[PDB]
């Protein structure tokens, strides 16, 4: 996603 | 958390009409946790702009302030600055797109300050996708990876370049701000190469505005407009996008308008379809018809 990355 | 255990499947809708145009959004949280997608839809700007409509989708990250303050008033600034105006009568198509990339400028330069003074856990950063449309041409904006896609005589016309970290330009760009590109995201962490907000990556010394690591710059195209064959536009986030080609999305919206008129409906149909095929991010999407857009 656009910060978490998993 | 990023997910949530059961999707937020509620719709948010509205519809509108005028200067020959119609057109329909849905909003939708889905699996994420927050919602924080924001809109613009408005046919008819003011000063002598009562024939030109705008609408635009923003996808926003690390927070929901960005992308409410731009869906709020980045019209404003896009219209208000001098250049957009170009004085003398009205805007030439360069005053339109010196217009456009002076209001992502100026918008970001005023959101900065207020971000400075009134300090807070609020780094949020939002793209934007969207179309400027005036009597003659329609005006593709796009900054970020949402995706903007015109449909003309049933194909696939024009569709906007998703801003990706990787690309060239930008992998160029935040080397040069002495950044680097790792696991896809700009230093490791954000996966978004061009926003409003976001300044934490916009305080590299020595270097501009669009120059810094995450760029405020818009791309944008002018689009001579055809009466006979325009059909509809459809502007969306990646959480559409992710999950639906091009061609694919096209397709299916044009079959959709030819058993509908209903563009709250068909916005839904999208929405839910990229749901089910398993898109877990939050989704917002503007379709736009024209007059000789596919009739029920
Ligand atoms: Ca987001
Ligand atoms: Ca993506
Ligand atoms: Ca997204
Ligand atoms: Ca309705």
């Amino acid at each position: 996603m656009s910060i978490y990355v998993a | 958390g990023a997910f949530l255990d059961k999707p937020k499947m509620e719709k948010h809708n509205a519809q509108g009409q005028g200067n020959g145009l119609r057109y329909g959004l849905s909003s939708m949280q889905g699996w994420r946790v927050e919602m924080e997608d924001a809109h613009t839809a408005v046919i008819g700007l003011p000063s002598g702009l009562e024939s030109w409509s705008f609408f635009a989708v923003y996808d926003g990250h690390a927070g929901s302030q960005v992308a409410k303050y731009c869906c709020e008033h980045l019209l404003d600034h896009i219209t208000n600055n001098q250049d957009f105006k170009g004085s003398a009568g009205a805007p030439s198509v360069e005053n339109v797109k010196n217009g456009i990339r002076t209001g992502f400028l100026e918008i970001d330069e005023h959101m900065r300050v207020m971000s400075e003074k009134k300090h807070g856990a609020d780094r949020s950063g939002s793209t934007a996708v969207g179309v400027l449309i005036s009597p003659q041409h329609t005006y593709f904006i796009n900054c970020g990876e949402s995706r903007g896609l015109l449909c003309r005589n049933r194909k696939v016309h024009f569709f906007t370049q998703d801003h990706k970290p990787s690309n060239p330009l930008e992998k160029e760009r935040i080397q040069n701000a002495g950044g680097s590109v790792m696991i896809q995201r700009v230093n490791g962490s954000l996966a978004v190469s061009r926003a409003l907000g976001d300044f934490d990556y916009k305080c590299v010394h020595g270097k501009g505005p669009t120059e810094q690591l995450v760029s405020p710059e818009p791309e944008v195209h002018d689009i001579e407009r055809s009466e006979e064959d325009d059909q509809f536009i459809i502007l969306a986030c990646d959480g559409i996008w992710d999950v639906m080609g091009n061609e694919e999305l096209c397709d299916f919206v044009r079959s959709r308008l030819e058993v509908t008129d209903d563009l709250e409906k068909v916005c839904n149909e999208v929405v839910d379809t990229c749901l089910y095929k398993g898109s877990r991010d939050n989704m917002s999407v503007i379709l736009i018809c024209f007059p000789n857009a596919p009739k029920v």
